[PDB]
């Protein structure tokens, strides 16, 4: 989504559906990855 | 009559080797009793108690009676009982047949 | 007092309350089951309103 | 087992089918190339677990069950390995053969 530099316009928008992956497995609990 | 089916005091009876069950489950949740359990009990060799399995032969399971049954065992040796050499004839079963 | 009293109405179904139908088959058979008392039900709610 | 909404170990602790489910489910026997003499123990199922599984759910562990109240540790009275393995034979009848 383009925006402006720092605020929010706070307007609407809406995703699209990319990839569905089947790993199958109970998730519970998430972290990012630092590069 | 008067049954219930509590099936957690013959699990802390005694400590089990392995189950060596046919059927394992919680087996009710120890309130209600459903169907007709039966007890069939006789007392056989540890390579037997293998060899009495659902579809299994052997030597044990042709002879005597052939075992769709639960064999959920409280598989723990009564050693106070068999301590001595002699020992008796008191679980008999007819392994000749 | 006609539409409460179509509640207890099995239109087929094994029994009209709902826990028994969950509690004694399979989630499909109950699904059948339920599917018949929720035409049975819709269809004296519709008597009614007409 | 294998259909939707059918219960017993395998439908209940190995995989759970979903019950709005579209797909073809294809069997066929196979004592040929299975089922040795000696038994053949390289197949296992999951017999004892915590609870039920979700539709598609593969859960592979070898966390030892604990059956009784007290707690224990590998293996002991209360402590069962969570997997049974199956001796596939010859000799087995129609129930107890292997499928593929
Ligand atoms: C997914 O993982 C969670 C947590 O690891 C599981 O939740 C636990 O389930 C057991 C068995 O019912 C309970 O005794 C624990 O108390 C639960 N944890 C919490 C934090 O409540 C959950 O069951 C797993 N999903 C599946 C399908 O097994």
């Amino acid at each position: 989504t383009p925006i402006i530099g720092r605020d929010f316009p706070q307007g609407f928008s809406a995703l699209e559906p990319l990839v569905d992956l089947p790993i199958g497995i109970n998730i519970t609990r998430f972290q990012t990855l630092l590069a | 009559s008067n049954c219930v089916a509590d099936y957690s005091v013959l699990y802390n009876f005694a400590p089990f080797f392995a189950f060596k069950c046919y059927g394992v489950s919680p087996t009710k949740l120890n309130d209600l009793c459903f169907t007709n359990v039966y007890a069939d009990s006789f007392v056989i060799k540890g390579n037997e108690v293998s060899q009495i399995a659902p579809g299994q032969t052997g030597n044990i399971a042709d002879y005597n009676y052939k075992l769709d049954f639960t064999g959920c065992v409280i598989a723990w040796n009564s050693n106070k009982l068999d301590s001595k050499h002699s020992g008796n004839y008191d679980y008999w079963y007819r392994s000749l047949r | 007092n006609t539409l409460v009293k179509q509640l207890s109405s099995k239109f087929g179904a094994i029994s009209s309350v709902l826990n028994d139908i969950l509690s004694r088959l399979d989630p499909p058979e109950a699904e059948v089951q339920i599917d018949r008392l929720i035409t049975g039900r819709l269809q004296s709610l519709q008597t009614y309103v007409t | 087992q294998i259909a939707p909404g059918q219960t017993g170990n395998i439908a209940d602790y190995n995989y759970k089918l979903p019950d709005d489910f579209t797909g073809c489910v294809i069997a066929w026997n196979s004592n040929k190339l299975d089922s040795k003499h000696s038994g053949n123990y390289d197949y296992w199922y999951r017999s004892l677990r915590k609870s039920k599984l979700k539709p598609f759910e593969r859960d592979i562990s070898t966390e030892i069950y604990q059956a009784g109240n007290k707690p224990c540790k590998g293996k002991g009275p209360n402590c069962y390995f969570p997997l049974q393995s199956y001796g596939f034979r010859p000799t087995y009848g129609v129930g107890h053969q292997p499928y593929r």
